[PDB]
């Protein structure tokens, strides 16, 4: 429905069957998963943020939970610090950000 | 995605 | 893309 | 006003008498701006990011508007590829997410 950013907006996701807690990130143009074991083929790729950057594997038309909405899209998996829900994936929950 | 650590 |  | 993510959530700031624009990013913790001149002291610091970390210098009581809005908090200058407003700044301004 909403949420105030006083604190991390984490959220919990499913994905491959797994349940997560994953960070809403607007700043994030991609969705980066912590690694874990998705099915499937893949096509390599590198991202970048502050601190440099991570070598992650792309998987698309993978399906995803977030707090209960379903969305279906590109996932990176890599070395990232935390599950960040970027996005690619945030506009199919309809998340907006007012202000 | 910026952590305060 | 990036992550920021 | 509210805003959709189909695109970065760029906005304009004036802060330390200077016109920038910033990505809206409510992953990050912490107000991280590009290289500039910003009056008072300063104290080392790092932050931590997707690409590992990065060296910054952390000013306290520094006024910011963020699209018309004003805020005053800590805002940390360092290398990073871009302008970011944290949830430091976004919960003055009343940023909210929407799903």
């Amino acid at each position: 429905p909403q949420v105030t950013l006083w604190q991390r907006p984490l959220v919990t996701i499913k994905i491959g069957g797994q349940l997560k807690e994953a960070l809403l990130d607007t700043g994030a143009d991609d969705t980066v998963l912590e690694e874990m074991s998705l099915p499937g083929r893949w096509k390599p790729k590198m991202i970048g943020g502050i601190g440099g950057f991570i070598k992650v594997r792309q998987y698309d038309q993978i399906l995803i939970e977030i707090c209960g909405h379903k969305a279906i899209g590109t996932v990176l998996v890599g070395p990232t610090p935390v599950n960040i829900i970027g996005r690619n994936l945030l506009t199919q929950i309809g998340m907006t950000l007012n202000f | 995605y910026v952590d305060g650590a | 893309a990036e992550t920021f």
